[PDB]
């Protein structure tokens, strides 16, 4: 009432985790940029 | 297949995959995974007449 | 027309720009656009030209 940081620890590297793969998803990787949505008004199909 | 015609001379670079240009957009379009081949030849002493 | 070492600069700003009239004009002999193709000028927004 006044200790469960295994359960913590548990419950937790997981939020680490999805949080890391959404923020992949602003990311180049070598592209104009990251939004599919303006590489094709920017760009033709080819 | 075998298509022929007749184009100006620097109308020729449009004759390819993934081109635009008068030709290319409406007179003869190529698709984008092309397979054969493309020649061309200059025929100013047939085709031209004063 | 400017100069090749002193080009000009003109800051197009707020208008409505028909890049059609200049596309299909087939006056010009060589018509290049890199970051964008030409066709889907006439449907883009930007801050200044």
């Amino acid at each position: 009432s006044s200790a469960l940081g295994k359960l913590q620890d548990v419950v937790n590297q997981n939020a680490q985790a999805l949080n890391t793969l959404v923020k992949q998803l602003s990311s180049n990787f070598g592209a104009i940029s990251s939004v599919l949505n303006d590489i094709l008004s920017r760009l033709d199909p080819p | 297949y075998a298509d022929s015609f007749v184009i100006r001379g620097d109308e020729v670079r449009q004759i390819a995959p993934g081109q635009t240009g008068k030709i290319a957009d409406y007179n003869y379009k190529l698709p984008d995974d092309f397979t054969g081949c493309v020649i061309a030849w200059n025929s100013n002493n047939l085709d031209s007449k004063v | 027309f400017a100069s090749v070492y002193a080009w000009n600069r003109k800051r197009i700003s707020n208008c409505v720009a028909d890049y059609s009239v200049l596309y299909n004009s087939a006056s010009f002999s060589t018509f290049k656009c890199y970051g964008v193709s030409p066709t889907k000028l006439n449907d883009l927004c930007f801050t200044n030209v």
